[PDB]
DNA sequence: GCAGACACTACGAGTACATA
DNA sequence: TTTTTTTATGTACTCGTAGTGTCTGC
């Protein structure tokens, strides 16, 4: 299934990584600060075939050695992952604290140590808190790995002690080219997915891949035939789903170019559906327009940060709340200090 | 296979002992009570060694199986009794009771007590073997509208006078409680011995020891009660039952309200309720809440329940309870406040 | 120790028959008529509010059965059995803190003496306090047990919390309710132990005491042994009166009731008097919006008020009836932008004084 | 009160001490319930534990200077300083206080005590039979009607061991509701007809009190209580209130098929057999012709055990179920050479029984073919 | 080619096959971690079990001719289907694409396997020093030294023993802050000096791996794991990355204070007092005088013990307080007939050794309340 | 011994409750 | 007449199992 896939444009930095290692100067704490899927997985991956590898060559792995063999078999007793357990999107602090404990024993292969947390922004609060100290001082050739969406999203104590590297996306143009050897179809709806995936080729490509473009076409559809009737309640069927959070920010782009039309700015996130935008910009005045933006995305933002919540009761709610926006007359909300 | 109510039991048992009989239902003092009286007509009938098991992973089933198969020196007769857990008979609980049924002997008369039994549960084939000669006894709860006409009759039975006024009042305090309801009978029968029950006489001895189902406030909702929605979750808090099943359990239908509500103005509720699997009562309520409901008092109400379920999953505060009365006051007939649905 | 006066009132004035137990005239006349016409069940369980008499009653019911003078409501109190029941031990009365002997390995001794013969009495009689906190599997031996009862053996269970027990436990004891004591009958009761006691006293003080006692007839007693404590073996109304106020937590209904009369004295005074106890004033702001929120409910529809707030439905039934809606709304969105302001306030105690200025500050007084 | 004194040697006081132990220790339903009883009276030291219906007595004789009193003392903790103080050291103890004292050459304990005005004791009861018999005709009553006895019943009266007292003749009677087991031996008095149940517990300190010396254990039985004298340790329990089941009954009173056979191949074969039978429904079936007796078990291997030539018939064809425990419990306990075994019919009991004595008899129950 | 030929006889691995399984595959962990490696060298199968910290071979002699490799299968499977067969059996394992084929007469078994790449593994390493310890030497070693264990402590590095070797001598430290324990013996071999931490479970294991005198034992020691090979047993657990410390600056630099007892009297009298110690506080507290020990303990009850001891006492009059259960351990680890203790201060560490030999220490830290 | 018996102590599991 | 519950971590409690100390007639 899905494994190292590497990318190009993590050509330039891995060399460099792997240079910060060569000279042995490294910090032992490396966060990536790279977009979902765009590589920052494969990049940690490859890293660390290079610090466990006993009888390593420039810039790969030999593939020779048992701690080549042990690391592709996915066995290793230097080689811990801290990923969430099945069926909870959430590391607890249970995991971290045994993998603490492990580390006070040396290294069994007798070469160095690596811990990769496979994202950190899914960190509990308890668990980066027994992180912290283990992230400050390590034993003797101790490597630690974090990926993170954000790094200002995690805690404040935690990104202190971490060399935080930046996995820049490539550019636009060398993204569409990419995507386009990958990906047979419209130069247009590829942009559109570019700028939907903020620039990250690995997204967009993921998404393609998915059925998560039908989706959006389908969403697309639902909102062409609600706009001039504010039928909103119908988007519920578009909306309700275990990606809800993608769909909401599909729909939160969308009213973002309908804005920038109503501004008239150059270029738009979504440029393969242009009669869409056209209609939400005509159809909707800036003014409502700017609060149903914002209802949305808060909705987003609420979806995603409480564990548990009920994803019909907010969808609808935001449903009915765009609808009652949409009636003349009503007062619309103001942003809080 | 005999299917019958405690009413109905004696009589059967005086047309003579069944090879299995099976105590099917929810409500403990109907259950007690026929346990009851079979274990008795059997002691009348020679049944005299009497043996109590309880189906568990934990249960010694080869002593069962011995008991069943063993004779005893002393009353020959012998009863056995099964008490099926919550889940009622496990895949490997029916095997066990295949082979139990395997096992049958006519000196052995069997009991089973439990739950109701799911569809699937009766499907299993040693339900059928034992209903090739037995029988069933449901036990189930009488309803709201039921609750009075039993009381009365069991007040005829146990030989005092009720009047409509302590009828009401024992309904009213005693609801899904029936063992309670017996126990304050038996308080006002040995109270008062002259047999006359009225108002003050049994405003004294009865306490609101009632015991609710979120479907009871669902219910209560649609049917605009709101005393009666308000009685229901004051219980319920009470009880201890947690808040997040009452706001799934309303959350469902109301937004079976809403959509319904929608719909209503191309298609007659008539065939919107059979389009979506709504039951006969359930279509008489549901019609009866979407004839007194508008649009805005529903869109208040999904705005105030969308806010008690954000301050409970996220802020993890304990305000839920008093805000459910929020939902209680707004959906019945009685619109609230801006400041209370929003903020 | 020294001297008669060590003796607590919560233990000195147990009662020791039927017409000395008070306001539980429900189950007393119930025990008083089985033990005479001959009914009687295999268990009896007690349940109801504390400090009520559930223990009390059913040392009443050992008591009763136990005596050779007949088993009867009225125990004569002069022979052996009588006076070793509550003056040393009965060996036949087995007085059992199921808190104490949660575990099963105690029950089961217990049931392995059911099967001997009572010494002294007819009856073999089981105690078992707090029967609540029995452990599963004692709970399942104590099943099994009063399955198939033998004739001399008799169980009296008493708890606080009924709706731990099994069902199965329930449906073969006849659970007797007892509701917390009526403040008139508290007052009663209290002025009879301080005649009684050679103690002096006055009226208001009583009503106070009674009123404090929240129903739980041991919560009125230990405040009164308190304010004979609080001064010199009398019990004044100032003295009381200051015992109630220092020991009172009812300072978020009171402290509304203040800022709706648009008394900012008294809201300072009832936010120092808060500051004083260390109240946690976030605390304080989420019960008097929850307060606002109640009486909201009661101005939509009377059925608001439930029994979790019996003590307080006066005052919330008055409030609610002599002020408008409006008021409502714009006080609770006032303390609730108070509270959502107050994390980032110089410190919590101006940060809630302020939210309840800007409160004063709709509809003030001349 | 104050004033009381031992001084005795720690081979005259372990003994008693490890007697007096018997349940003491465990958590009792009353804190006093822990503390051995301690007495002086004329000369000599009584130990008291009590269980609230058990009282085990030891008798201590003293020689030295004493004073009559009496205390209550942790049995574990006193028990634990007179096991490790040295071999043949002399334990001196006197009271002061609520502190009692215990010395020894070079050493001084103080332990906490409880009145003596506090401690349970057992009413006194007026005694219906009196009975003396010898330690090893007890043991041999109690041995062969121990483990037939019924265990955590629901059924109070199956718990515990009956004695029956008649004419000149001592009964022991134990079922289980599936098995019996009656043991009579004569006593060389006579005594009133009586039926007294006693409890588990009852059984099981007077199977553990015996000695293996000469020791005319003397019994007391009243309406509600009974009482054992052996040597210097007095035990004393209450009776178990109930009806036990008539024994003359379920037992082949008037048998007619029957088999003569030899203990130990009877064990052999049954023990042979018993791998033949599954877990489940884990029982034997016995097939008997003339002078044929064949044991097989049900068992999806489908074996069979078969030895017919070495039984003694004078019958017909019969085909009977045990259950295989049950039988080899009986022979295990029954101990002799030849054994007689009363089959009446296949579905009626079977008696297994001492075939060259008269002193044990047993019934076991078919179970259903 | 598939040749993988195993031919052994089953009486042969039964004993070896559940030692390297001991904590066999029952976590869920990793599904290779559930398995057992088999491999061909030396004329000999090796059985390896390894669960990424602890290894475990047995190198079982083979019987006919092999051909050499290495496959891992399921532990328990190959557990379950050489314990069930009759007496001895002809162990024919074969290569069949993923699968292991056991026969044995007719007998024909299927264990699905893995290759061995997948297995984690240790090859020969440097060993940073080299040990050939007699059995007796070791088990005195670790035996009077393993109650010093730290059980879970906060110090990561007293989670273990501290192998110390230096010139011709080996040590073992053990400490967790209260008490402490260090055994030295000598080998008659020049050795370099080295610290060595090895954590609770890994002396645990070795501890319950070594009996029998006729077995000489091999400790390869490197840098980052530790191997013990006892007979044709082989074990290895990694090192603690800690620095334990140094023990020599533990001790007491100047005992100024001299004390000899006996043994035996010593362990009794403290037994003795312990036995009305304080339940989770067991500190006596004792005074030295001219030749005079007292220990004196008590309870929140109050119930006090004390007892005198003839001691040869060099010094001035002290008193120090320490807990009971370490100086226990010690005397018992101490099996010794004079008991040396040196003690310098009422509120220094107290050390403890044998009088009559110079080969251990122990020190007891008192109790400051 | 001794091993069984018994005593005792520890670990896991299943359940219940609290908190944010 | 069948229908409804959020998490993460920790803290007790009660029970069977499981492994081991120890020691008494075996
Ligand atoms: N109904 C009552 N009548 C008289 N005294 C009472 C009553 N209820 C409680 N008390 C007083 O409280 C003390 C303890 O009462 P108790 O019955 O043990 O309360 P609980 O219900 O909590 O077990 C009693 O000694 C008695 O003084
Ligand atoms: F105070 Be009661 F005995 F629960
Ligand atoms: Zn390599
Ligand atoms: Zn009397």
């Amino acid at each position: 299934g899905p494994h190292m896939r590497w990318y190009p444009w993590l050509r330039p930095d891995f060399e460099k990584l792997v240079a910060s290692y060569q000279a042995g100067r490294g910090h032992h704490a490396l966060l990536i600060q790279a977009l979902p899927g765009m590589g920052d997985d494969a990049l940690i991956y490859a890293l660390s075939r290079y610090l466990l590898c006993q009888q390593p060559q420039g810039h790969k792995s030999c593939g020779h050695c048992r701690g080549c063999q042990l690391m592709q078999a996915g066995t290793h007793p230097d080689y811990y992952t801290l990923a969430p357990e099945k069926g909870k999107n959430t590391l607890g602090v249970d995991a971290v604290r045994e993998v603490t404990e492990k580390l006070n024993e040396h290294a069994r292969l007798g070469g160095a140590k690596v811990v990769w947390v496979t994202d950190a922004a899914l960190l509990t609060d308890a668990a980066a808190n027994a992180l912290l100290k283990t992230l400050e001082e390590p034993p003797a050739e101790t490597w630690f790995f974090l990926a993170t969406r954000e790094p200002e999203r995690l805690l404040a104590t935690l990104r202190s002690r971490c060399r935080l590297h930046y996995l820049a996306p490539p550019p636009e143009q060398y993204a569409v080219t990419w995507l386009s050897r990958e990906v047979t179809m419209s130069q247009d709806a590829l942009l559109a997915a570019l700028r939907l995936s903020a620039g990250s080729p690995g997204a967009a490509l993921a998404l393609f891949q998915g059925d998560n473009w039908q989706a959006r076409e389908t969403l697309c559809q639902a909102l062409a035939y609600s706009v001039p009737s504010g039928d909103w309640y119908s988007l519920l069927a578009a909306l309700n789903h275990e990606q809800a959070p993608a769909r909401l920010h599909w729909l939160a782009t969308l009213l973002m170019d309908a804005l920038k039309r109503h501004h008239g700015a150059a270029q738009v996130t979504n440029v393969d559906v242009p009669g869409l935008v056209a209609e939400l910009a005509n159809h909707l005045s800036p003014s409502r327009l700017q609060a149903i933006l914002g209802d949305v995305c808060h909705i987003r933002e609420q979806l995603m940060s409480v564990t548990g919540i009920n994803r019909e009761l907010l969808i609808t709610d935001l449903l009915l709340r765009i609808e009652h926006y949409l009636q003349p007359g009503v007062v619309l909300p103001v942003p809080h200090l | 296979m005999i299917r019958l109510y405690p009413e109905q039991l004696r009589a059967q048992l005086n047309e003579g002992l069944r090879a299995a009989y099976l105590l099917l239902g929810n409500d403990p003092l109907l259950l007690q009570e026929s346990q009851d009286a079979v274990r008795q007509v059997a002691a009348a009938q020679g049944f005299e060694e009497h043996h109590t098991f309880s189906i568990d992973p934990n249960t010694d089933w080869n002593a069962i199986f011995s008991l069943c198969q063993a004779m005893s020196l002393f009353a020959s007769r012998q009863t056995l009794l099964l008490l099926l857990p919550e889940n009622g008979p496990n895949a490997a609980i029916n095997e066990q009771l295949l082979t139990l049924t395997g096992l049958l002997h006519d000196d052995l008369l069997l009991i089973v007590r439990g739950n109701k039994l799911s569809k699937a549960q009766e499907n299993a084939a040693w339900f059928t073997a034992l209903a090739n000669r037995s029988v069933q006894v449901t036990c189930q709860t009488p309803e709201q509208a039921q609750l009075p006409r039993w009381v009365a009759a069991r007040a005829k039975q146990l030989n005092l006078e009720l009047d409509d006024a302590a009828n009401q009042v024992l309904c009213y305090c005693y609801e899904g409680n029936l063992l309670a309801l017996a126990q304050a009978l038996e308080r006002l029968s040995l109270l008062w011995p002259d047999g006359k029950l009225t108002l003050p006489r049994v405003e004294q001895a009865v306490n609101d020891a009632a015991h609710f189902t979120p479907f009871h406030w669902v219910d209560a909702l649609l049917m605009g009660k709101s005393k009666r929605a308000l009685h229901i979750l004051q219980q319920l808090r009470l009880e201890g039952s947690e808040p997040v099943i009452l706001l799934r359990t309303l959350q469902r239908e109301l937004l079976l309200l809403v959509n319904l509500k929608r719909q209503s103005a191309h298609t007659p509720l008539r065939a919107l309720f059979d389009k979506h699997r709504v039951w006969q009562n359930r279509r008489g309520m549901m019609g009866e809440a979407l004839n007194r409901l508008s649009q805005t008092q529903l869109r208040q109400a999904v705005q105030l329940l969308t806010r008690t379920e954000l301050t409970l999953k996220q802020d993890y505060g304990q305000s839920v309870w008093a805000e459910l009365e929020g939902l209680s006051l707004l959906l019945c007939h009685k619109p609230l406040a801006d400041v209370f649905i929003d903020g | 120790g020294p001297h008669m006066s060590y003796q607590v009132l919560a233990r000195k004035w147990r009662p020791q028959t039927f017409a000395d137990v008070v306001g539980q005239e429900h189950v007393l006349t119930a025990l008083a008529n089985g033990l005479s016409l001959g009914r009687i069940h295999h268990a009896y369980l007690f349940s109801g509010t504390r400090g009520v008499g559930k223990t009390s009653i059913a040392r009443l019911l050992a008591k009763g059965l136990n005596c050779e003078t007949g088993i009867t409501a009225t125990p004569c109190g002069v022979c052996d059995n009588c006076r070793e029941i509550e003056q040393g031990r009965f060996v036949d009365l087995i007085e059992i803190d199921a808190a104490s002997r949660t575990k099963v390995e105690d029950t089961r001794d217990l049931l392995d003496n059911v099967q001997y013969a009572p010494a002294r009495g007819r009856f073999k009689v089981y105690l078992i306090d707090e029967v609540h906190m029995l452990s599963r599997h004692s709970f399942n031996a104590l099943l099994k047990t009063l399955e198939e009862p033998p004739e001399h053996v008799k169980f009296l269970l008493a708890t606080t919390d009924p709706q731990k027990l099994p069902v199965t436990i329930l449906s073969r004891c006849l659970q007797f309710h007892l509701k917390a004591l009526d403040v008139e009958q508290i007052r009663h009761q209290l002025e009879h132990i301080l005649n009684e006691e050679h103690i002096a006293h006055e009226p208001r003080a009583l009503q106070l005491l009674a009123r404090a006692a929240e129903g739980s007839l041991r919560d009125a007693l230990s405040l009164t042994d308190q304010a004979i404590a609080s001064g010199d073996g009398q019990v004044s109304t100032q003295a009381v009166s200051a015992m109630l106020g220092t020991l009172d937590d009812d300072q978020a209904l009171s402290l509304v009731e203040a800022m709706v009369e648009a008394n900012g004295e008294r809201v300072m005074a009832l936010i120092n008097e808060a500051a004083a106890r260390g109240i946690e004033w976030e605390a304080l702001l989420v019960e008097m919006l929850g307060l606002l929120h109640r009486i909201a409910m009661v101005q939509l529809s009377p059925a608001a008020l439930g029994n979790d707030m019996a003590a307080i439905e006066l005052r919330m039934r008055e409030l609610a009836r002599t002020i408008p809606p409006t008021d409502i709304q714009l006080y609770y969105q006032t303390l609730l932008i108070g509270r959502k302001e107050l994390p980032y306030a110089p410190d919590r105690r101006m940060g809630v004084e302020m939210t309840l200025l800007r409160a004063l500050a709709f509809h003030p007084r001349m | 009160g104050p004033h009381m004194k031992f001084t005795v040697e720690r081979e005259h006081l372990l003994k008693p001490l490890q007697q007096v132990s018997g349940p003491l220790g465990g958590r009792p339903t009353l804190p006093i319930l822990g503390n051995l009883l301690l007495q002086v009276a004329d000369g000599t030291l009584s130990l008291t534990g009590t269980d609230l219906e058990m009282e085990m007595v030891a008798r201590v004789a003293l020689v030295q200077p004493h004073e009559p009193g009496a205390t209550t003392v942790p049995a574990r903790k006193f028990f634990d300083i007179c096991r490790g103080l040295p071999e043949g050291a002399e334990i001196a103890v006197q009271l002061e206080g609520e502190r009692m004292l215990v010395r020894s050459g070079r050493s001084r304990f103080s332990l906490s005590t409880l009145p003596a005005a506090d401690f349970p004791n057992l009413d006194d009861w007026q005694s219906e039979v009196e009975f003396t018999l010898p330690q090893a005709t007890m043991k041999r009553l109690i041995e062969a009607t121990q483990f037939s006895m019924a265990h955590q019943d629901v059924r109070y009266y199956l718990n515990g061991m009956l004695f029956e007292t008649e004419g000149e003749e001592l009964r022991t009677v134990a079922t289980d509701g599936h098995r019996l087991a009656v043991c009579s031996m004569p006593i060389g008095q006579s005594l009133p007809s009586h039926s007294v149940i006693v409890p588990r517990k009852g059984v099981i300190e007077l199977m553990r009190m015996l000695d293996g010396g000469d020791n005319p254990l003397r019994v007391q039985i009243g309406s509600n209580n009974i009482r054992a004298h052996v040597g210097d340790f007095i035990f004393t329990s209450k009776l178990v209130d109930g009806r036990f089941p008539d024994y003359r009954r379920v037992l082949p009173k008037n048998p007619d098929k029957h088999l003569e056979a030899g203990c130990d191949l009877l064990k052999q074969a049954f023990a042979r057999a018993a791998i033949l039978s599954n877990e489940k429904f884990r029982g034997v079936r016995l097939y008997v012709s003339e002078n044929q007796l064949k044991i097989t078990a049900n068992n999806p291997e489908q074996e069979e055990a078969e030895e017919i030539l070495d039984v003694t018939y004078s019958g017909a064809e019969m085909e009977i179920g045990f259950n295989v425990s049950y039988v080899l419990d009986v022979l295990n306990a029954l101990k002799c050479e030849n054994v007689r075994m009363m089959l009446t019919d296949s579905v009626s009991s079977v008696q297994i029984e001492d075939a060259a004595s008269q002193s044990a008899a047993y019934v076991v129950m078919p179970m259903r073919l």
